RNA sequence: UGAUUCAUGACUGGGGUGAAGUCGUAACAAGGUAACCGUAGGGGAACCUGCGGUUGGAUCA
RNA sequence: CCUGGACGAAGACUGACGCUCAGGUGCGAAAGCGUGGGGAGCAAACAGGAUUAGAUACCCUGGUAGUCCACGCCGUAAACGAUGUCGACUUGGAGGUUGUGCGCGUGGCUUCCGGAGCUAACGCGUUAAGUCGACCGCCUGGGGAGUACGGCCGCA
RNA sequence: CAGAAGAAGCACCGGCUAACUCCGUGCCAGCAGCCGCGGUAAUACGGAGGGUGCAAGCGUUAAUCGGAAUUACUGGGCGUAAAGCGCACGCAGGCGGUUUGUUAAGUCAGAUGUGAAAUCCCCGGGCUCAACCUGGGAACUGCAUCUGAUACUGGCAAGCUUGA
RNA sequence: GCUAGUAGGUGGGGUAACGGCUCACCUAGGCGACGAUCCCUAGCUGGUCUGAGAGGAUGACCAGCCACACUGGAACUGAGAC
RNA sequence: AAAAUGGCAA
């Protein structure tokens, strides 16, 4: 397959670009409680399809800008 | 790197014979074994738990003539080795070439055995070994050098060894003046007077 | 404390400040005696304790105790100091190393000679 | 029975005339086979205090289910401010324990154990915590009986 | 509010044993019944029964060997505030194996010994001794 | 032209330590006006007084 | 007159819609502050009289702010049960108060005592400081100091 | 080959802490990690005799961790010892009754790739022994991917009535 | 609280190569209490010391990686260097 | 009614 991440769109203001929040559940190294951690990625959206609150699948790609190395695969869920 | 002081004082402090003399004569005749050394030796002070542990460790050291650094290393090895640490420790001390030479009867005392080993009068498996701390493996053959066979001390020591109880784990042939270390001595083979648990506890202090 | 509270704010260790700051984590420091004098100890002790004010190579100025019986230290004497406070002398956090640099060993010492810089008779 | 003097303390009460000093003695006695008791005695003179403690200790002995000179399982004991942990150890390990715990364990016939005392290390309370830990230790046979199982099943 | 029904069940057993109650009853759940089965299988409780349909109630019959409760200790391990999961190699041993650890594995709720036999890890529900 | 950090500065604030100094005696007993809390005013000083609050107040024959 | 909450009975209804809560926001005794009123009694300050070695006090005679009202500010108290909120569980006894069913029950709240257990002890003890779970706040030797400095807030 | 010849010191001895007396000194001189010791019978100062511990070292100082469960994840507390915000509402956050299905994120199992060598550990080999050198293994608790498991937790869907 | 090549877009240029790498134009974004920005300190790791462990402390020697070469700056040559 | 004060030592 191809490695993909699923996250919620948090910003769609940029032209052809979106900010996507990826949530990871990680065990705390000392305390051992499972904690939610967030990673935000700038993603390329060619058609400006995605909207804030949408759930999307993204894949890693070549650098497209200073902060963008990920592209939209599909919109899993609309807001 | 060796204790060169009076031997009987050590036995007097321990309160037991450490076999630091040949045993041709009784220790009582040679010294007041019961009394501790020095001016205040007659007084018997109460000994603390630390004191009891210290005295046991010092006794074992004084018997085999091992200084603290080497004895500590033996303890560390015994703890690392699988099985009973205290039993392992006694086995290591027994495995010393010095001790083996004395137990085979080539030396009257462990100190005499030490000089024999040091002065290159002893061979292990047909090779000369002059290291007192050398560890003898099972099935090793310890023999006096042909040059040293003529020495009067060795013959006298063999006679004294006959008087002493014979180690089961050692097979020795007189005249040939060779011996074989058949096996590592069991705890049962060694004296029950020694309390190795005190030493192990002391090193965990 | 709950795990959630510790996640937000982990357990914090103590500062653990040095009692011998003038040494700056060195075993000894060299200094010049600005003043050599006697000071009375705090109660319940009575004595005339020998001390020196010392300007160290690092520029700190401290008081150092002069141990043993008798000394040859004067102003402008170059001494070596080590850590070691004097309980009954407030503000004295260091000892002068006897038998180092200008400081002489204690005279007629037969026991603990190495602590007073005295060569074997 | 092996008897050990754990501690002797001088205590005082004040009277009109002045202070009245007396001595206390904490002792433990054991058979070296899982029977151990502690005694606390008080008297104006030290020997009298020790004798009273020894007499009490002999009548206060309890039974511990030792396994080959070691504990059956890790145990926790608590009395007043004293909290103790004890764990089985291999043969040749020795008694790795603090002083007050050491006396109890030795007379009880525990030859190998790993222990740690937490909280107050007051000897009187430590002895009680230790003995409390040992008394609540469970043998495999007793667990099997309570659970209505065989030891092999357990 | 009630946020750990399993801890509630364990506490009801603990308190009931302390109060020398012959039996303890509680609102039933599938997980609670699964745990009860392990307790009965290991001989910590005499029996269990479920009664009612709309609001089922689980009843556990406690046991005392010699007028002493068989369950000397029972403690929640994994809890909502801090979940505990262990690989098969790291499965806990209670009272040097004299006690049991109840473990939820993909093959169901079982003792640590059973899980170790099946070579399965899981969530450590509770220690029982 | 700002910010920050360090050093230094007539004088000044409070803090600590040190003589068996000087003035009182505020607290601990009902401590001789129960103490204390917040606040306000006053007074060489400890403190005093008002307002509300607390018991971590003694007494009861 | 306008208005908040609690509790009980017997049904109907919704269908986990819950618990906790950093930051935030609101409320918050007394004293105090601002503006405008009011002012009997009481009473910081103040004055005089006593007491005393002194008496800037206690006691006496007076007495202003203040205590009162409207509105705004302040945001603190031994603001205490010196005990965070929510839920479950675990022997009893005597009371108070407030519902309700048929003398006997069954709910809400509350006082005292006490069992196990707990606690350093004192004590707590189904209204837990017992046995557990969820979440938050907080502690880490005594002084220096809840002070300095900086920030924020405040008319002070 | 010749000859015991050429080869022992340092700290400590009031308690903690193994090891005690005499003389000198007399809150002095001094000691001291802590508690403390010293004002005329000092096992605490200084010397000596004796002893204890170490030993080609021994002490002292500096420095790290330990002991310290004394920042407590393992593993602590908060009525009176330090500690419950004066009270409450509430967003973020944490956590959440019960049933079925579904998913398989967490979780669990296996496999694959990687996790340099050295080091550490185990079993061996080589220097007279040891230190040291060295063969093979184990370990590197991790990360990623793939294939499975589905109890628990999470997601999604439909419920249920006991919480509200 | 921070940020105007700032964040994204389009096109041109540039590089061994993707890319605000650069530039023109367009849009107004981007980052931050999961701590941005600022201040202070610091080469990183394999490891090392300590510890029963979990931790804590540390990064000398040996090996891997990075950075620097009187100080500040710059390019040239070259497969590779600033 | 009034009714203050008393070095640190061991
Ligand atoms: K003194
Ligand atoms: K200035
Ligand atoms: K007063
Ligand atoms: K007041
Ligand atoms: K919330
Ligand atoms: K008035
Ligand atoms: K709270
Ligand atoms: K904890
Ligand atoms: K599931
Ligand atoms: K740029
Ligand atoms: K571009
Ligand atoms: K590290
Ligand atoms: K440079
Ligand atoms: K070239
Ligand atoms: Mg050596
Ligand atoms: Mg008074
Ligand atoms: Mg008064
Ligand atoms: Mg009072
Ligand atoms: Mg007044
Ligand atoms: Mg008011
Ligand atoms: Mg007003
Ligand atoms: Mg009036
Ligand atoms: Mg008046
Ligand atoms: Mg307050
Ligand atoms: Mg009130
Ligand atoms: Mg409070
Ligand atoms: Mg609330
Ligand atoms: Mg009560
Ligand atoms: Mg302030
Ligand atoms: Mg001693
Ligand atoms: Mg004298
Ligand atoms: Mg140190
Ligand atoms: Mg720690
Ligand atoms: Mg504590
Ligand atoms: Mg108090
Ligand atoms: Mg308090
Ligand atoms: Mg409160
Ligand atoms: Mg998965
Ligand atoms: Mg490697
Ligand atoms: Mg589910
Ligand atoms: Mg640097
Ligand atoms: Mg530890
Ligand atoms: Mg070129």
């Amino acid at each position: 397959k191809i490695r993909t991440l699923q996250g919620r769109v948090v910003s769609d203001k940029m032209e052809k670009s979106i900010v996507v929040a990826i949530e990871r559940f990680v065990k705390h190294p000392i305390y051992g409680k499972f904690i939610k951690r967030t990673t935000k990625l700038h993603v390329h959206d060619e058609n400006n399809e995605c909207g804030i609150g949408d759930v999307v699948e993204i894949r890693e790609c070549r650098p497209l800008s200073k902060t963008k190395s990920w592209t939209l695969v599909r919109v899993v869920e609309k807001a | 790197a060796r204790y060169l002081g009076p031997k009987l004082k050590l036995s007097r402090r321990e309160g037991t014979d450490l076999f630091l003399k040949s045993g041709v004569r009784a220790i009582d005749t040679k010294c007041k074994i019961e009394q501790a050394p020095g001016q205040h030796g007659a007084r018997k002070p109460r000994l603390s738990d630390y004191g009891v542990q210290l005295r046991e460790k010092q006794k074992v050291r004084r018997i085999y003539g091992v200084l603290e650094r080497q004895f500590r290393n033996y303890y560390k090895e015994a703890a690392r080795l699988k099985g009973n640490t205290g039993e392992n420790l006694l086995a290591l001390l027994e495995g010393r070439l010095d001790n083996v030479v004395y137990r085979m009867g080539f030396g009257a005392t462990r100190a005499e055995a030490r000089q024999l080993v040091s002065h290159k009068a002893i061979m292990v498996n047909g090779r000369v070994v002059n290291i007192a701390s050398y560890q003898v493996s099972p099935n090793d053959v310890v023999s006096i050098r042909e040059k040293a066979k003529k020495q009067s001390r060795v013959k006298a020591a063999l006679e004294l060894a006959e008087q002493r109880e014979k180690p089961t784990w050692l097979e020795v042939d007189a005249g040939k003046m060779e011996g074989t270390f058949k096996r590592k001595p069991e705890r049962s083979d060694l004296s029950a007077d020694i309390n190795e648990h005190l030493i192990v506890e002391l090193y965990s202090k | 404390a709950t795990v959630n509270q510790l996640v937000r704010k982990p357990r914090a260790r103590k500062v653990a400040k040095s009692n011998v700051p003038a040494l700056e984590a060195c075993p000894q420091k060299r200094g010049v005696c600005t003043r050599v004098y006697t000071t009375t100890p705090k109660k319940p002790n009575s004595a005339l304790r020998k001390v020196c004010r010392v300007r160290l190579t690092n520029g700190f100025e401290v008081t150092s105790y002069i141990g043993g019986e008798g000394h040859n230290l004067q102003e402008h004497s170059v001494i070596l100091i080590r850590g070691g406070r004097v309980k009954d002398l407030p503000g004295v956090r260091y000892h002068t190393v006897r038998g180092a640099l200008d400081c002489s060993g204690v005279k007629d010492r037969k026991q603990a000679r190495s602590k007073y810089g005295v060569k074997r008779p | 029975l092996q008897e050990k003097l754990i501690a002797v303390n001088r205590v005082s009460k004040t009277v009109k005339g002045g202070r009245i000093f007396s001595f206390t003695a904490l002792t433990v006695v054991g058979d070296g086979n899982g029977r151990v008791g502690f005694g606390y005695g008080k008297a104006r003179e030290v020997p009298a205090a020790i004798q009273k403690a020894m007499e009490k200790a002999r009548r206060n002995m309890i039974n511990v289910a030792l396994n080959n000179g070691t504990l059956q399982h890790p145990v926790k004991g608590v009395h007043t401010g004293s909290r103790v942990f004890m764990q089985p150890a291999s043969e040749g390990t020795g008694i790795i324990a603090g002083g007050a715990m050491r006396a109890v364990l030795e007379v009880a016939g525990v030859h190998n154990v790993l222990a740690k005392a937490y909280g107050s290390t007051n000897p009187i309370n430590v002895v009680r915590a230790t003995i409390d830990g040992l008394e609540n230790m469970n043998s495999p046979e007793m667990v099997a009986a309570k659970r209505g199982k065989s030891v092999e099943e357990i | 509010s009630m946020q750990d029904p399993i801890a509630d069940m364990l506490t009801r057993i603990r308190n009931g044993q302390a109060a020398n109650k012959a039996a303890v009853t509680m609102p039933s759940s599938k997980l609670k019944v699964a745990i009860a089965n392990v307790l009965k299988e290991e001989g910590f409780i005499e029996d269990f029964k479920v009664e009612g349909d709309t609001k089922p109630e689980l009843e556990l019959t406690l046991k005392y060997f010699q007028g002493k409760a068989v369950v000397e200790s029972i403690q929640r391990v994994s809890r909502p505030g801090l979940r505990i999961y262990k690989r098969k190699d790291e499965l806990p041993k209670v009272m040097a194996g004299l006690g049991i650890a109840v473990v939820s594995t993909s093959k169901g709720v079982m003792t640590d010994r059973a899980a170790r036999q099946a070579g399965l890890g899981g969530e450590i529900i509770c220690y029982v001794a």
